[PDB]
RNA sequence: ACAGGUUUGGUCCUGGCCUUUCUAUUAAUUCUUAAUAAAAUUACACAUGCAAGUAUCCGCGCCCCGGUGAGAAUGCCCUCCAGAUCUUAAAGAUCAAAAGGAGCAGGUAUCAAGCACACCUAUAACGGUAGCUCAUAACGCCUUGCUCAACCACACCCCCACGGGAAACAGCAGUGAUAAAAAUUAAGCCAUGAACGAAAGUUUGACUAAGUUAUAUUAAUUAGAGUUGGUAAAUCUCGUGCCAGCCACCGCGGUCAUACGAUUAACCCAAAUUAAUAGAUCCACGGCGUAAAGAGUGUUUAAGAAAAAAAAUCACAAU
RNA sequence: CCUAUAUUCAAUUACACAACCAUGCAAGAAGAGACAAGUCGUAACAAGGUAAGCAUACUGGAAAGUGUGCUUGGAUUACC
């Protein structure tokens, strides 16, 4: 009975964390995108630089 | 210290007592070699009465006679304790007054 | 125990070896063990005197194989009772001997092991068992034609009541613990003495050694 | 049904010290020990012999132990049952997948 | 300690103080000594009777016959308080004695007729 | 005790205080966890304040803790059988994970109190001996009894001399 | 520890030593009677007596009890039980060898390496890998009974006991020797226990009851010991003159000594009182600029901490 | 070996061995401590009359002296 019960609490986690990291993926790539801008940028300014 | 070397330590452990000139023993049986006298130091000065005795340990050591006059010559038998002589230095033991050879100090007459 | 420093002890296997050997080598003829000193009324071999209680028996009995060794066979077959068991018991109480091992270091042939099957009180064993007490003098011979005198056995049942009371107190305890779970009979606790038969101390035992189950 | 040992062991924990002998792990088990004056637990560790039927153990596997019911010789009393952390990579029990440390090797929010 | 052999028996252990003697009734091993290690303590004896003039018995019936249960042998004085209590059938050498004291009193009666005249 | 960051854990009570005691089933505890995030931190406290607590009324479970091997924190029991038991603790509090686990093998406070009742009915009141596993020693002690007569000297017929002394004479 | 004395011209700090409490032996001085308890120098040598027999012969018993602590870091706690014994058909139950190990377990690291101390194969051998223990103390050396309803170990010596030295009280009494160390060459099996006996019962220096001894309690019949500079309760007059002597620590005695010796008085314990020796107790969860103490420097291993928030990087005389 | 049992044996051989320890005694050697109201100086303490000292080297009846780096547990009294 208690390690059924377990197993149901620990699957009930378990999705409870794929949630919170589909959201955290989410967040992630809009910083991604962010440090994309910043890199083009700098990129940028160096290839003026050296040329 | 902190807690992992006074773990790895121990807690401290009290020594066992150095024995001292009686062995352990209360007291200890010898044979009087001679009765000689000595000098204290030198805050406080008289000349002292003592013997050299042979212990029924075999060690031969110094030993002071208290009360005042006393009859010993060689190849008397007493017996000696553990009290420490403060004037003289090196003379751990004392003569037992009244047994054996050496008698209880006599009442002046 | 163990202990890593352990000292492999090889003199006690040797002594082991060497007293069991010595003992295979050395072990006594019966001959010279049950032979006795009649006037001391002394064993040599093993320094022991006999009990006061036994002398008179000794002096005027004579031992199984002294009257096993003047029969044809070595008496096989033959009906065989004991002095005391003729005394106390006034039914029949008889050796029937099976087989009987004679020892020849005795010059005169006194002495031996025997076997057979027992009638004790007019009950009969089943059974072929090594006979006891065989060194004793209570020891006598019956005749083949008193034989069956002897055989003859007047059945007798008992009469001892199979079912005795409880001692006081444990019987109250009995009433008492019964009466507190709910059983009203006021039929008297009894107890059953059935398994409780003893042989009296004149049965002889078994010399063999019992198979473990 | 009577299969035991008598050791206090039957089932232990440890670490995988080295793998020099054949077919048999040496591993380091280690408890808590309440230190009396202190009070309080530090590691002991002491080593165990396990029999290793396919020699599958690296060296740093924490490792499951079953006391072995007659003692392969003296020194080894335990027979590898699992190995529960393979060294340097190791599969999640929670979200069954592989990670290296902290940080999640495939993730487990990308099924497809 | 290790013996080579003897019994589990249930005895008297004698506890106490010079001429004030007491009794520790005690399921013990036969061959270590009287007053001392035993498997149980099963009851107390005092010999002696208190102000109501009465010689205290407490016996585990419980225990005791657990032990006889398991094949203990009873002393003869442990036999002789077990009778008298009634757990046990009375023993026969009680009743002989019995006799015996009953057959001195008699003869002890008749010399006294005999010397007073 | 003074060193230590929450010495109060260091203390006899405190120890005997916490309240888990496992099945017969349970031989090893395992504790993973992270020593980072905000998430594994009641993991970490649990480390911190009841492991302690628990192996001391566990004395014969092996208690082991691994730190940053899985990105998640979590507790698996060994049992006797070979099962075993997987208990995440993720966002769990310190409490929580305590509960949970004295739910899954624990023992019943009946349990409990049935075993601390059989070990209470092994010293019984009537016997005699030793102070320490005994509340009485003679019976001498006992209020209506002859008293040890080293306290009160026994009235001289009592007294063996004075008995052998009359049936010598 | 409820603390106290003592370093200095003096203060504060640090820091030893000692005092005050309790127990045991011995010794000195004193000692009236009972009861109880306990009886202890010695693993050196032992005169004499006794300590195991029972039982109609077989047998069953005969270091079991009792003795001792020599040896061994021996071991405690805990697994697992062959065997022996008892009872019974079996099953049970008591004692539990050997084998083991979660944990605990004397000192010493100026004992740091041990030197074969592992595993596999399989058939039980051939053979094959090259391991195993250890700074979380291996391997040594020294000291030692014990964690006590008890346990461990020894049984003249050579760990053992075939053999060999050699002729055995470490059973009760005793005796030499030895030591500061001093119980009766005693009475009973009446009671418990043990052995043997079917049983009446017999045996038992186990034990019961006695003998001895201020060793300790208690009760009353019994008064003596120590001390009186400070710590620390309590002193007067003589004698002595750095002499004779005294003291646990400080110290006292050089002609006006409450400190020596004696007297007077007092104090304090009391059938005991002091001394000596062993214990019990007592060090650091405290410290490390100047007092004992941050190891001349950096790196990694083992082993730990990560406990909440971030970082790596630019004039100048590194090498 | 028509019931059944009886009897025998189990000792050597190959080497190494007081090294190695411990415990006494010892011709002798060296040190420390205690020690004159002794002899010779004056090193240190005050810029101790050449500031002390550390490491190291060499030297000297004796404290000690001198070299080379280092320390302040020395001063330079501070609009000088
Ligand atoms: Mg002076
Ligand atoms: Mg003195
Ligand atoms: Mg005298
Ligand atoms: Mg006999
Ligand atoms: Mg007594
Ligand atoms: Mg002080
Ligand atoms: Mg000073
Ligand atoms: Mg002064
Ligand atoms: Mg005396
Ligand atoms: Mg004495
Ligand atoms: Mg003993
Ligand atoms: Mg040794
Ligand atoms: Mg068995
Ligand atoms: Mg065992
Ligand atoms: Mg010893
Ligand atoms: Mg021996
Ligand atoms: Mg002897
Ligand atoms: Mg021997
Ligand atoms: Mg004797
Ligand atoms: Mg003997
Ligand atoms: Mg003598
Ligand atoms: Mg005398
Ligand atoms: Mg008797
Ligand atoms: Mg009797
Ligand atoms: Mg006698
Ligand atoms: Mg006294
Ligand atoms: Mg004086
Ligand atoms: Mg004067
Ligand atoms: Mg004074
Ligand atoms: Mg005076
Ligand atoms: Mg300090
Ligand atoms: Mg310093
Ligand atoms: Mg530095
Ligand atoms: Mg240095
Ligand atoms: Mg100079
Ligand atoms: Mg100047
Ligand atoms: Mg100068
Ligand atoms: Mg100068
Ligand atoms: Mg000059
Ligand atoms: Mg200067
Ligand atoms: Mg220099
Ligand atoms: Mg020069
Ligand atoms: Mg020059
Ligand atoms: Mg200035
Ligand atoms: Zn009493």
């Amino acid at each position: 009975e208690l390690m059924a019960w377990n197993q149901a609490e620990n699957q009930r986690l378990h999705e409870l964390r794929l949630a919170r990291l589909r959201q955290e993926a989410l967040e992630q790539e809009r910083r991604q995108a962010e440090e994309a801008v910043l890199q083009a940028r700098e990129a940028q300014a160096w290839a003026q630089l050296k040329e | 210290a902190t807690l992992n070397q006074m773990h790895r330590l121990g807690p401290p452990k009290h020594p066992p007592g150095k024995m001292g000139p009686t062995a352990g023993r209360p007291q200890l049986k010898g044979v009087v070699l001679r009765t000689f006298i000595r000098k204290p130091k030198k805050p406080n000065s008289a000349n002292r009465k003592c013997c050299r005795v042979r212990l029924s340990t075999g060690r031969e050591a110094v030993c002071f006679i208290p009360g005042e006059g006393h009859s010993l010559q060689e190849h008397h038998v007493v017996l000696v304790q553990g009290g420490r002589t403060q004037d003289l230095p090196g003379v751990k033991l004392t003569v037992v007054r009244g047994k054996y050879d050496c008698g209880h100090v006599q009442k002046k007459k | 125990m163990a202990r890593k420093k352990v000292r492999p002890r090889l003199i006690a296997e040797l002594a082991r070896r060497v007293r069991a050997l010595r003992e295979q080598r050395e072990r006594p003829r019966d001959s010279q063990r049950y032979a006795l000193d009649y006037e001391t009324m002394m064993r040599p071999h093993s320094g022991n005197r006999l009990p006061m209680r036994a002398w008179a028996d000794v002096r005027h009995e004579s031992r199984l194989l002294q009257l096993l060794n003047r029969l044809p066979l070595f008496g096989l077959g033959r009906l065989v009772t004991r002095k005391s068991w003729l005394w106390q018991h006034d039914e029949p109480c008889y050796w029937r001997l099976t087989r009987v091992r004679p020892d020849y270091a005795a010059e005169n042939l006194d002495h031996g092991k025997a076997w057979g099957i027992l009638t004790f009180k007019g009950k009969t064993e089943s059974e072929a068992r090594e006979i006891e007490q065989v060194m004793y003098h209570d020891w006598r011979l019956v005749p083949k034609h008193e034989e069956e005198a002897f055989t003859a056995f007047t059945l007798v049942p008992e009469d001892t009541p199979l079912s005795v009371p409880y001692p006081p107190l444990l019987r109250a305890m009995i009433l008492a613990q019964r009466q507190k779970y709910g059983d009203t009979s006021t039929e008297e606790p009894m107890l059953n003495l059935e398994r409780a038969r003893i042989d009296p101390w004149d049965y002889p035992a078994k010399l063999e050694a019992k198979t473990k189950t | 049904s009577i299969a035991r040992s008598s050791v206090h062991a039957k089932w232990v924990v440890g670490k995988v010290i080295g793998t020099a002998m054949q077919k048999t792990a040496k591993v380091r088990v280690t408890r808590l020990v309440l230190d009396p004056y202190l009070l309080k637990y530090f590691n002991k560790r002491k080593t165990y012999f396990a029999h290793d039927a396919l020699q599958q153990c690296t060296v740093g596997d924490i490792v499951l132990l079953k006391a072995l019911p007659v003692p392969r010789t003296k020194h080894v009393k335990h027979e590898l049952a699992e190995i529960i952390f393979k060294v340097g990579q190791v599969i999640d029990p929670v979200t069954g997948k592989p990670c290296a440390g902290t940080t999640y090797l495939e993730s487990p929010i990308s099924p497809e | 300690r290790a013996y080579r052999g003897g019994h589990l028996t249930i005895r008297l252990a004698l506890g106490g103080c010079t001429n004030r003697p007491f009794y520790r009734i005690v399921a013990a091993h036969s061959k270590c000594p009287r007053d001392g290690r035993f498997v149980e303590q099963l009851g107390s004896y005092d010999p002696l009777p208190n102000s109501h003039g009465e010689k205290l018995v407490a016996l585990n019936f419980d225990r005791i016959r657990h032990w006889i249960g398991c094949g203990a042998h009873l002393s003869k004085p442990v036999e002789k308080l077990l009778g008298l209590s009634g757990f046990y059938p009375l023993h026969p050498m009680m009743i002989t004695n019995a006799e015996r004291l009953r057959r001195k009193r008699a003869r002890e009666v008749l010399l006294a007729s005999q010397k007073t005249d | 005790p003074m060193k230590g960051r929450f010495p109060i854990r260091r203390t006899l009570q405190y120890l005997g205080q916490g309240d888990v005691v496992f099945k017969d089933s349970v031989k090893v505890m395992t504790v993973n966890y992270n020593t980072h995030g905000e998430l594994g931190e009641g993991a970490r406290k649990f480390v911190f304040f009841n492991i302690p607590q628990i192996q001391y009324k566990n004395p014969w479970v092996q208690i082991t803790m691994f730190k940053n091997m899985t990105p998640s924190p979590f507790l698996r029991f060994y049992l006797d059988s070979g099962e075993q038991v997987l208990v995440d603790v993720e966002s769990k509090s310190n409490k929580e994970i305590v509960e949970h686990i004295r739910k899954i093998l624990g023992k019943n406070e009946e349990t409990l109190e049935k075993e601390e009742q059989e070990k209470k009915q092994l010293s019984h009141p009537a016997h005699f001996g030793p102070r320490k596993y005994c509340l009485r020693e003679c019976m001498c002690e006992v209020e209506g009894q002859v008293p040890c007569p080293g306290l009160v000297p026994l009235p001289k017929e009592m007294t063996g001399k004075y008995k052998a002394a009359l049936k010598a004479t």
